[PDB]
């Protein structure tokens, strides 16, 4: 007979699915360039 | 010094429920499911 392992709940699997989902929200500003504006531009003109 | 009132509101997306006003931002409805979101997101971390 064999000794079944724990496969990692399920549950704590779909909680690092909506873990991973939580932080890449804010991480996006509205940028879609690689530089200055481009949809930052809240960020960029309150600087200026 | 003014002939008129030099204050003047701008709103998001105006207008009359019928006989008073309403006004929203874009985040009137969208409150609901983001609460809604976070209550699925929750009750997993119990689990863990």
């Amino acid at each position: 007979a064999y000794y079944e392992n724990p496969e990692v709940p399920q549950a704590n699997a779909y909680m690092l699915e909506a873990a991973t989902s939580a932080v890449k929200e804010v991480a996006t500003l509205g940028v879609d360039t690689e530089a200055v504006n481009g949809g930052q531009v809240a960020f960029d003109t309150v600087n200026q | 010094a003014g002939e008129h009132i030099p204050i003047v509101p701008v709103f998001g997306e105006w207008g009359f429920v019928e006989d008073k006003e309403v006004y929203e931002g874009v985040v009137r409805l969208t409150k609901d499911g983001q609460r809604l979101r976070n209550m699925i997101m929750s009750f997993n971390a119990d689990i863990v």
